[PDB]
């Protein structure tokens, strides 16, 4: 009874109802909305350079 | 070919007075000088060389410039 009392007290406190747990998946998926967006232009300037360094490679190989 | 005129001239200044007769040493010595020498072909694969050296020269140095 110790036991279960003390797990239903120090359970997590929050999306029992409705709201709480849409208001925090709203903040994540912007949270992750904005990190997709940082890591999409992350990546383009990553594939631009590669895309870079394999042209100068194909250029180098012409000569 | 200096080796060929300074026999002739030896062989026509001893042509009467054949006191030394240096005629089989200039021949052994032409012969010899002949076999250990032994077109403008060389000359085209000179220039060819010479291009292909300046365009791997060029090639080289166009790619100084790089930043990324």
């Amino acid at each position: 009874a110790k036991d279960i009392d003390v797990l239903i007290d120090s359970l997590p406190s929050e999306e029992s109802t409705a709201a709480l747990q849409a208001a925090s998946l709203y903040k994540l998926e912007e949270e992750n909305h904005e990190a997709a967006t940082c890591l999409e232009d992350v990546v383009y300037r990553g594939d631009m350079l590669l895309e870079k360094i394999q042209s100068a490679l194909a250029d180098i190989a012409q000569s | 070919f200096l080796p060929l005129v300074h026999n002739v001239i030896k062989c026509m200044d001893k042509d009467s007075p054949d006191l030394h007769q240096d005629l089989n040493a200039l021949k052994t010595k032409f012969q010899e000088l002949r076999k250990l020498i032994g077109p403008e072909q060389q000359q085209q694969q000179l220039h060819s060389l010479r291009e292909q050296v300046r365009t791997k020269n060029e090639l080289l140095q166009k790619y100084k410039s790089l930043c990324m």
